[PDB]
């Protein structure tokens, strides 16, 4: 049949109005138009009805070269993007282009990108712990199989780095297809986990792969951002429902998401909130959460990073992500300013596994005391800060050597940052963990010294390196004496 | 040539290299050769070791880096950058020919010291020099230690016993 | 020489705060009044009806 | 000849056209031309296209010169600028007019190469400093920040890199050349003018050129000219050529994006910017790339810099663009004041990426001296005046750190020889305060030669071309350690015996300022 | 030739809208109307066009009893101002009219007051010194010609002592005269500093005197003090280009410029966007600031009074000044307590030029 | 009722599309209208009307400890009591995290029963004296 066509109207940036005669499409649906005009082929979405024989409309590619009365055609559906394991060990962009040059993908069928999120009989909550091999992750805040995981952290705190660790530890030790969705960050960061992939076997293209690959990136307008992690849960969501199989959803990062309708919202006309954001923020960021979800066939773990502008926690986009998130990580640059690597504030960590109905007890009763304890060395930093180490009791002058102990223990070198601390990396286990951190909080390991808890896993490495250290002190006792007795 | 060179993600390149070798051969200054790399690479056309070993045959023979001159110009760090470019960047190894062109140009530039450590350096790689070369290397190591040119000038003349910013010549 | 460190910071992050307010206060203000215009945007509109 | 239309209104920089009666199309972010006067043509790019015809526009040229009643041409193509090897060793208006002093049309808006377009950086990039190299490598390809408050020795830096590359430029082939540009953005034209007459002293002009938008420019001007700057660093990266770009400063830009968002009165945000400021960098700072050898293996580096205020990173603007780099160099005014120049902090400072194609000569020694550094400001700040002690490693920091203040860019042998010596504690018996006049009479001077030890074969510091050896080799091979060893022994033991206890004998106070005098220009000349 | 005329067709304050029937004139043009109607003189500056017809435009006057639609001349051009030898020891207003009550001025031409910065070939990068007189001065903050210098000195500090010894000072050695602007003056320091200079010899009324002064006061509106600096900025272009000699352009606080055109700003319905100071901060003050430069023709320096809001220089006027700055001479009441005279405090203090590539090495 | 915030913020969400005008922190300024409307409906019946009641229970989120924000300080005016659940305390190990200083009830002893009134009108008086003095460190 016919293909309905309509004219342009105006030009605002991406934003764009369109006048369909006989009548307008519904939300969402596609329009493209051709690369005859514009140079290159431009798939546009609407959002929103001015009036009748009317439709404001958002544009994924740039709108250069873009006139006021060309041609615009409809699809008559929304973005379709295709699915099944022709999408495997693949990169594609937000509509479903792929990019990386192979070869055509063979596509069965294409589902749209937005859609309705699951009702509540499908949902199930079900409470089983991840094993990262990370220490603080396992211990204060531990990650669930089939909930939501949240990086919070300003610019240049380690949660890309966070990422590459866990995709190192948890990805191909998963047996699951895993899916990641680069949302407004760096290109660059895309090409080395593209090749970290296709070093690993995880992206063989001529056998088996189990990975998916999105990259709306920040080089790309605001048009794209908004709707790339869209397309990503809908790879995800196919391997969900359909195969009924685990997977995991690693975003980096949702902020560019909210930056993009941020962006988007001020050029359709639409009031803006208290910093600038948008006054759909709730509802855009909840149709992208809700469809992560656990249900009976399937279950998505996701690992969502967000950015945080100015370390301001009351941004809005964060203060509202807080909600929706099954365990929080939040990190912080005064404590990567003290050499500490991951930069956590376990504070203001928080999950909502950590009951012992989930996890075992020694595991609860033992983070329970390290949040606590550190809760009043930070009391105490207020007057340290003041006075010093000297001004305090017999009582608190212990807490503070094993609380600066177990925070200093907090801290390890992951594999992929041994170009920056140029050390090899450890995979802390969870048993391994729980038995050090109860025996250094029952003061069964006081007379070791601050520094060998600095960067390092599992108590037998710490005694290595008390071991070490102790022997260099003597070392350059006996050599301060021969350079004392040759003087 | 059989085998079949892939780039860092996997993609096909093409080694049909010659008609470049013949365009490097051809040139007479030797920054038209590093312009025919960069005619090269843009092709999907990596460089093979021939191709690098051409070059610097070009600039042994070439008279200078351009039509008209440049100052400081100097046919050995032209001639080990791109060593450096061949180990480190791209992962082809050089080969005995490649330092031998590079020991020419030390004998042919006249200087000595450098000699002996392209010398030593291909020694141990594993290297057998030319003892023809060697010898002019020690021949000319001879001469200056004659007309006391082991070493400049300046820096036998000297120093200021009392400390001035002029006398030092800063 | 640490209370002096931990005065300048509280007089950074309050000279800080007190802008962000200020452009707060605007930027509320500024929201109330162009909203207004724009929904009291009026226009000619000579075209035809009949 | 087309007079799509004639300016109804202006404000400032932004306009609005009206259409003509006979209406016809016009394109989006297309440069108009505006009939200023019989022969001044002004210039001009779109924003928005309205439903009435009527057509917002950004003013860039002759501002003060337009009226109303004028004409309003369309040129129906991109905002383009003219770009080549014939267009170095010049200074140039973003839009390609060339400014006075004593063909190919590339565009300047642009999409960025993708993924598979791109590569992880292998190659180097020397800024002639010693903590830079060292410590926070940069490579072709890794567009690094520079902070630091006003007056810090940010604008220094990126000119000493490229001073840098002028002595290897001239040496080396052309297609390891590291061509340059310099955009300044709201910086005076005096400095601009001293900038280019230094670069001409230096004759670093020839493989270089400048992008001038001062603060009596326009401001949607301010705006467009890092894309400048940007698209002739793209033209040579495509043609398969290194290159480098600079800009200072982006913190004058977003002022100037500011403006004119504004003055349009589209919706603020956080501290008044609108909220595309992101996107503003993003189309800017993601051009910045080591292509792949499926499109040339060219570059593209970028080295921004941007002005804090009273030390605090948790601006918007600079998290903002630290949320792009590939990098960070942090500048602190405590250590500028404290005669420590540069002001580099270690501790606030990364190289994220330059690592993977650091020098290995450069990298053996400069995971060294990280760890000697990371145990320095341990060693350091624990006692804070509570109990001194002598040291290695709080010795050789503060050997270190004075060899670290520099003036201009040193040379890479120049570079790493200085620091070898401090690694491996041979220069620990001199004071503080000698060891740049010990650096100064290491490499320009060579004391063996002079006393007439020559116990060594061919290592010497004379020639300088020796740097492409340790370039290739590293100092830790077999044939070049004992060379360099056995001349650094000589030198220590000859600047402690003939020259050290000298200066430990006078007392006479004419002759302690003789000898800062001295200090001081040791100081600068290195 | 004939003169263009117009009618006003709405008045908001000292904003005013001029309509015309012809092409408009340009921006940053003068438009006067005379006195019989309003009772007194009065001039607009355009700034903002909002249609084919129409020029929205700044009044520098009070605008009381101001009629609509009354008749509007287009003086041809933007605001012309005085210079020459008959400038000196005199007081002018914006609009070149003295307020000092001694007789006319005996101008030879006019020029306009918005010209246009220097060009990048009439700067000079060569960054030389200005060898003041004081010691002090010359030797830790030494003033950098076509530089921008900063003051900080409240009151019992000899704050004007010191501007008033700067021009004894330059006019004797360098040869050349100087200019001071005070923009939003308080009108009582108007006179304490012209008695002063009567005092002082700077102004021999009946001889030759040295400073020229240009008074935009507090009483005017902001759409005059943020057009005074450009005023005494266009005296002081005049004796660099035609005479050729160095210049000293004093300047009381600039945040009080920045308030004035922040205010300015915000009447043409412009959003303010930070603290409550104008877009155009760094843009309107750089088009000050790029106009004092040195040149191969000559030099004008500009020492500059700062107040600091709260103390606070992170906020964007000073912070935005001090960007354009060289050096800062500031002055601590302790010191003047001590006696010592110029109340400089050298350690806090700083100059741009202090590097041997600049000056000799045993200055440095 | 669960975080009212987001009552608040879909309150906003809607105005603010509707071009109203915005107001404090975003709102359209009407928003305490809205919590009165629907905590007013909160009431204990006279024994006319059947003496029934309803209890209401309203949870609002906080950021940084603060009850400057407009929101709060809109639904304490309105609201009778408030339980005041601070982080340094529920980090502090002790769970529920109730901060009883900050944390009141408008209605006291006429709430509870004949047994719970003679208890609490000596812990009232207890916490009295050990909120002044367990900021010592124990020492006797
Ligand atoms: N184990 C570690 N050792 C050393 N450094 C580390 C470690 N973990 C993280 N880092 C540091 O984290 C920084 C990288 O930050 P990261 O890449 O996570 O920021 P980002 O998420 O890219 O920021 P944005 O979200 O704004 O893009 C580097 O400075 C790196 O050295
Ligand atoms: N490497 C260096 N060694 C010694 N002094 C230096 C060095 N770099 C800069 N300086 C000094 O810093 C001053 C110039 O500062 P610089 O030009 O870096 O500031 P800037 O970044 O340009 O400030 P703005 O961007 O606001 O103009 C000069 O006095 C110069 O001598
Ligand atoms: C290397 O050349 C440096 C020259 O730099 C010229 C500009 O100098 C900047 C100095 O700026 C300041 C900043 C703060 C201050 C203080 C805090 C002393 C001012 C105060 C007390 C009025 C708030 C004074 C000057
Ligand atoms: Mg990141």
């Amino acid at each position: 049949d016919v293909k309905q066509v309509g004219y342009v109207q105006q030009i605002i940036g991406a934003v764009v109005d369109v006048t369909f005669t006989d009548s307008v499409p519904p939300v969402l649906t596609a329009l493209t138009v051709d690369a005859k005009e514009t140079g290159t082929l431009l798939t546009m979405e609407i959002v929103q009805h001015l009036d009748t024989k009317t439709a404001r409309c958002i544009c994924m590619s740039s709108t250069d070269m873009l006139r006021l009365r060309t041609p615009v055609v409809n699809t008559g559906s929304q973005i379709t993007v295709p699915v099944g394991e022709a999408t495997l060990g693949r990169i594609f962009n937000v509509m479903g282009d792929a990019i990386d040059q192979r070869g055509p993908v063979k596509n069965k069928v294409r589902w749209p990108i937005h859609r309705k999120a699951p009702t509540l009989a499908e949902q199930s909550g079900k409470d089983e712990v991840l094993v990262t091999g990370i220490k603080v992750i396992d211990l204060i805040l531990p990650y669930c199989k089939g909930g939501k995981i949240g990086l919070f952290g300003g610019a240049g705190v380690g949660k890309t780095v966070i990422i590459m660790e866990l995709i190192n530890n948890v990805a191909k030790g998963h047996g699951g297809y895993s899916v990641f969705a680069g949302v407004g960050e760096r290109t660059r960061e895309g090409t080395d986990l593209y090749l970290e992939m296709m070093g690993s076997k995880v992206i063989d293209l001529q056998g088996d792969s189990k990975c998916v690959l999105v990259y709306g990136q920040m080089n790309e307008p605001p048009g794209a951002r908004a709707r790339v992690a869209q397309t990503a849960l809908t790879m995800a969501e196919y391997f969900r429902d359909e195969a009924g199989q685990d997977v995991l959803l690693f975003v980096d990062n949702v902020f560019r998401f909210t930056q993009a309708n941020s962006e988007v919202s001020a050029l359709l006309g639409r009031i803006p909130a208290a910093v600038g954001y948008q006054p759909t923020l709730a509802e855009d960021l909840g149709m992208l959460q809700e469809r992560i979800t656990s249900t009976v066939k399937g279950s998505i773990t996701s690992v969502q990073a967000v950015y945080v502008p100015a370390d301001d926690i009351t941004d809005p986009a964060p203060a509202t992500t807080f909600s929706h998130l099954d365990a929080t990580t939040v990190l912080s640059r005064s404590v990567a300013e003290a050499g500490i690597y991951p930069a956590v504030e376990p504070l203001e960590c928080a999950s909502r596994i950590m009951d012992p109905d989930a996890i075992d007890v020694n595991h609860y009763n033992v983070a329970m005391d390290i949040v606590e304890m550190l809760t009043k060395y930070k009391e105490l930093q207020d007057i340290i800060a003041v006075l010093g180490i000297d001004e305090l009791s017999e009582e608190d002058k212990l807490i503070v050597d094993r609380a600066r102990k177990v925070a200093k223990f907090m801290s390890q070198p992951f594999a992929v940052a041994e170009v920056f601390t140029g050390m090899k990396g450890y995979y802390v286990q969870l048993e391994d963990c729980v038995s050090d951190f109860g025996s250094l909080l029952m003061g069964q390991c006081d007379n070791i010294p601050e520094m060998a808890f600095y960067m390092v896993g599992g108590l037998d490495s710490v005694k290595e390196k008390a071991a070490k250290m102790a022997a260099e002190a003597a070392a350059m006792r006996e050599r301060a004496r021969k350079a004392a007795e040759a003087k | 040539a059989g085998g079949k060179r892939y780039d860092l993600f996997g993609y096909e390149v093409s080694v049909a290299t010659g008609p470049f070798i013949e365009e490097i051969k051809k040139a007479q200054f030797y920054d038209d050769a590093g312009e025919v790399i960069v005619k090269m690479n843009l092709a999907n056309t990596p460089p093979d070791l021939q191709t690098y070993n051409a070059v610097l045959e070009r600039i042994l023979n070439c008279k200078s880096k351009r039509s008209q001159p440049v100052k400081g110009e100097n046919k050995f760090a032209a001639m080990m950058d791109i060593l450096e470019e061949m180990d480190a960047r791209s992962g082809i190894k050089p080969n005995a020919e490649s330092w031998g062109y590079v020991l020419k140009e030390l004998v042919q530039a006249g200087d000595f010291r450098l000699g002996w450590v392209c010398i030593a350096g291909m020694k141990s790689l594993g290297i057998t020099p030319d003892q023809a070369l060697v010898d002019a290397n020690e021949a000319n190591a001879a001469k200056a230690k004659a007309a006391g040119t082991d070493f400049p000038a300046y820096l036998k003349k000297a120093a200021p016993e009392s400390f001035d910013t002029k006398a030092w010549g800063i | 020489g640490n209370i002096t460190g931990l005065m300048q910071l509280a007089d950074y992050t309050y000279n800080k705060t007190r802008k962000e307010l200020i452009t707060a206060e605007l930027l509320e203000i500024i929201g109330t009044m162009t909203a207004m215009h724009a929904g009291k945007k009026v226009g000619l509109k000579k075209t035809e009806f009949w | 000849k087309q007079k799509i239309g004639f300016v109804h209104g202006i404000d400032g920089t932004i306009a609005t056209i009206a259409p003509a009666a006979s209406k016809v199309t016009v394109p989006y972010n297309t440069v108009l031309e505006i009939a200023v006067s019989a022969t001044n043509i002004a210039n001009a790019l779109v924003f928005n296209l309205e439903k009435d015809g009527s057509i917002g526009v950004i003013l860039l040229d002759n501002i003060s010169e337009v009226r109303s009643g004028q004409d309003v041409y369309a040129t129906g193509s991109l905002l383009k600028i003219p770009v080549g090897f014939h267009m170095l060793g010049k200074i140039i208006n973003p839009l390609g007019k060339e400014i006075p002093t004593g063909t190919k049309l590339g565009l300047v808006e642009e999409m960025a190469p993708n993924i598979v377009s791109r590569q992880p950086v292998n190659y180097n990039l020397l800024t002639g400093y010693k903590v830079i190299d060292t410590l926070i490598p940069v490579g072709r390809g890794q567009r690094e920040l520079i902070l630091g408050d006003r007056q810090t020795g940010k604008t220094s830096i990126a000119l000493s890199t490229i001073l840098n590359q002028t002595k290897v430029n001239n040496e080396i082939l052309s297609k390891n050349n590291v061509l340059s540009v310099y955009v300044s953005i709201g910086q005076r034209c005096s400095n601009v003018a001293r900038i280019h007459r230094l670069l001409t002293e230096y004759d670093a002009m020839k493989y270089c050129t400048i992008v001038a938008a001062t603060a009596a420019d326009p401001a949607g001007l301010q705006y467009l000219a890092p894309y400048a700057g940007t698209t002739l660093g793209e033209e040579f990266r495509n043609s398969g050529r290194h290159i480098l770009l600079v800009y200072d400063d982006l913190s004058k830009q977003a002022v100037s994006y500011r403006q004119i968002s504004l003055l349009l009165r589209r919706p603020p945000g956080r501290e008044a910017y609108p909220g595309d400021v992101f996107y503003l960098h993003s189309r800017l700072l993601e051009r910045s790339a080591m292509m792949s050898p499926q499109k040339g293996s060219g570059s593209l580096t970028s080295l921004p810099i941007v002005e804090t205020l009273s030390n605090d990173v948790t601006a918007y603007i600079v998290t903002n663009v630290i949320s792009i780099t590939d990098g960070q160099i942090y500048l602190d005014a405590k250590l500028f004041t404290g005669g420590q120049r540069p002001a580099v902090n270690i501790g606030l400072s990364v190289s994220r990426v330059g690592s993977s194609a650091q020098n290995k000569a450069m990298k053996k020694v400069g995971g060294a001296l990280k760890m000697l550094m990371g145990e320095y400001r341990k060693m350091a700040g624990e006692q804070t005046s509570g109990s001194q002690n002598v040291s290695p490693v709080m010795i050789r920091g503060a050997r270190c750190l004075q060899l670290f203040n520099q003036k201009g860019p040193s040379y890479f042998m120049d570079a790493i020889v200085a620091l070898y010596a401090v690694t491996n504690g041979y220069m620990d018996d001199v004071k503080l305060q000698y060891s740049k006049f010990y650096e100064f009479l290491l490499l320009n001077k060579d004391l063996p030669v002079l006393y007439g030890q020559v116990n060594n074969k061919y290592f010497y510091m004379y020639n300088k071309n020796l740097n492409y050896f340790i370039r290739y080799f590293g100092l830790n091979h077999e044939i070049l350690e004992p060379e360099l060893k056995k001349y650094i022994e000589i030198h220590t033991n000859l600047f402690l015996d003939n020259y050290q206890s000298r200066m430990n004998e006078l007392k006479s106070d004419e002759d302690l300022v003789q000898l800062k005098n001295l200090l001081y220009a040791c100081k600068r000349t290195v």
